[PDB]
C-alpha cells in the first residue's frame, strides 16, 4: 500500500511528519511477512 | 481543570492572518521554518 517499495525514494520526497506514516506502512508489512517463514521452519524441523 | 503540570511558558508575539495557520505541528513556510517552530510532539494549545 505504500507509494514506493524502496524507502530511500519516499523518504527522499515526503517531508517528515507524513513520511513516517507512509513508512509505517512498510516496516509492518515485511516484519509480519518474516514472522510467517519462521513459523513454518519451526513444523518442518519436528517433521525432520 | 484535573491534570497538574511541572511548569507552563507562554510564548507572546504577533502575527498576521496570512500564514497564521502555520502555527502548528508539521507545517511549512517563511515563519514555521525561519521565525518559529514546534516540535513535532507538542502538546498544548495556541490562543489567538
Amino acid at each position: 500500500g505504500a507509494i514506493s517499495s524502496v524507502l530511500n525514494d519516499i523518504l527522499s520526497r515526503l517531508d517528515p511528519p507524513e513520511a513516517e506514516v507512509q513508512i509505517d506502512r512498510l516496516i509492518t508489512g515485511r516484519l509480519q511477512s518474516l514472522q510467517t517463514y519462521v513459523t513454518q521452519q519451526l513444523i518442518r524441523a519436528a517433521e525432520i | 481543570n484535573d491534570l497538574c503540570f511541572t511548569n507552563v511558558y507562554a510564548d507572546s508575539f504577533v502575527i498576521r492572518g496570512d500564514e497564521v495557520r502555520q502555527i502548528a505541528p508539521g507545517q511549512t513556510g517563511k515563519i514555521a521554518d525561519y521565525n518559529y517552530k514546534l516540535p513535532d510532539d507538542f502538546t498544548g494549545c495556541v490562543i489567538a
